[PDB]
């Protein structure tokens, strides 16, 4: 069961075992490839092991299966910003801050603290 | 708990 193995996945990262939970990720695909959730929480699996190319793909993966994903835009503006796609960035940690206010969640000062960090690069490439 | 954004939805 896809479930099984994201919730597997979960326990995993808890446990910083970033590269086991990203492997059971992929068995949750496996079991069922139209599910957005599992390309998003590979995606942050990606970021934490610094692998910024195969976290973009996963979010993409995930934008074509949910375009209101919170999460992916916020992943895939993190890859923005470790590319230095600052613009690209901004607008899409601004466009997941926008969904999140829209979907009533939320995770505390995560996004405006991601935005000011990368306001700052954009800046500081400019200067 | 894991409310934090950088943590897997579940």
């Amino acid at each position: 069961s896809a479930q099984e193995l994201k919730e597997q996945g979960n326990r995993l990262f808890v446990g910083r075992k970033y590269p086991e939970a990203a492997a059971c990720y992929g068995r949750a695909i496996t079991r069922n490839p139209l599910v957005a959730v599992y390309y998003t929480n590979r995606a942050l699996c990606y970021l934490k092991m610094q692998q910024h190319e195969q976290a973009l793909a996963d979010c993409r993966r995930a934008l074509e299966l949910d375009g209101q994903s919170v999460k992916a835009h916020f992943f895939l503006g993190q890859c923005q910003l470790e590319m230095e796609s600052y613009d690209e960035a901004i607008a899409n940690l601004q466009r997941a801050y926008s969904l999140a206010k829209e979907q009533r969640l939320n995770f505390g000062d995560d996004i405006p603290s991601a935005l000011r960090i990368a306001k700052k690069k954009r800046w500081n490439s400019i200067e | 708990a894991c409310s934090s954004i950088w943590c897997p939805d579940g």
